[PDB]
């Protein structure tokens, strides 16, 4: 469900 | 005609983000110094995916407007547009200048990396027709984040939201191309005409991973969630 992709966007 | 300072600007800051990647000096010195087997070469292909979707993300990330849209539009222009952007900048990497017999080699090692017969040909012409219209580092770089901000993409709930955000990206290479080739008025049609082209690779971009030849396909688990593989 884009997990690492939602995390890569959402980080800083 | 010429560029108003805002596209200047907006200009400059593109390019500065887009060049935050791998030189592709780097990539094609690595392919040229030795030849690998396709178990070594399917390991290099899923390194360097996976650290050009890292790169990706930081770059639409930097995206003038990106980070004020929909959470959820955002993975989808993302998810949407990752694969398509991994084979725009292959196309810039084969195109780049290199001394005598290089290229040959080049696609030669490619070739016969371990990647399917059925999926090679199209590949190579793709990466020959973009080569055909000899495209500035600007105007790759324009065209990335044109791919990566296209309203039309599945799953986008707000259109407008993004077509806003692609306008003045269309508008700076629109007059880009103009400059660059004042002689070739079908030059901005043509890199549009490109980006359909492009959208074909996604119909098989597993198929071109699930089928190297080699006993088993390791992938990592970004990898999986952006190229749609277990
Ligand atoms: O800038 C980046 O972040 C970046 C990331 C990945 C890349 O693709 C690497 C693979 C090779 C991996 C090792 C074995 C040979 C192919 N590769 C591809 C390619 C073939 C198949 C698939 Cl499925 C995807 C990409 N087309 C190429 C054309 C080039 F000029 C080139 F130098 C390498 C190329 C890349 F070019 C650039």
């Amino acid at each position: 469900d884009h997990q690492l992709l939602r995390y890569l966007l959402d980080k800083d | 005609m010429e560029l108003t300072p805002d596209q200047q600007t907006l200009l400059h800051f593109i390019m500065d983000s887009y060049n935050k990647q791998r030189m592709p000096q780097e990539i094609t010195n690595k392919i040229l110094k030795e030849a690998f087997s396709a178990e070594e070469n399917f390991l290099i292909l899923t390194e360097m995916a996976t650290n050009h979707v890292q790169v990706l993300v930081e770059f639409t990330k930097k995206l003038p407007g990106f980070q004020t849209l929909d959470h959820e539009d955002q993975i989808a222009l993302l998810k949407g547009s990752a694969v398509e952007a991994m084979f725009l900048r292959s196309a810039e990497i084969f195109n780049k200048k290199l001394p005598s017999g290089h290229s040959d080699l080049l696609e030669a090692r490619i070739r016969n990396s371990g990647i399917s017969d059925e999926y090679i040909t199209p590949m190579f012409s793709f990466y020959k027709s973009i080569g055909e219209l000899k495209m500035t580092q600007e105007e790759y770089a324009l065209l990335t984040a044109i791919v990566i901000l296209s309203p039309d993409r599945q799953y986008i709930k707000d259109r407008e939201a993004v077509e806003k955000l692609q306008e003045p990206l269309l508008d700076v290479l629109q007059k880009l191309c103009k400059i660059h080739q004042p002689e070739n008025p079908q030059h901005f049609a043509c890199l549009l005409g490109r980006l359909t082209e492009l959208r074909t690779f996604n119909h098989h971009h597993a198929e071109m991973l699930m089928s190297w030849r080699v006993n088993d396909h390791k992938f990592t688990p970004l990898l999986c969630e952006i190229w749609d593989v277990q």
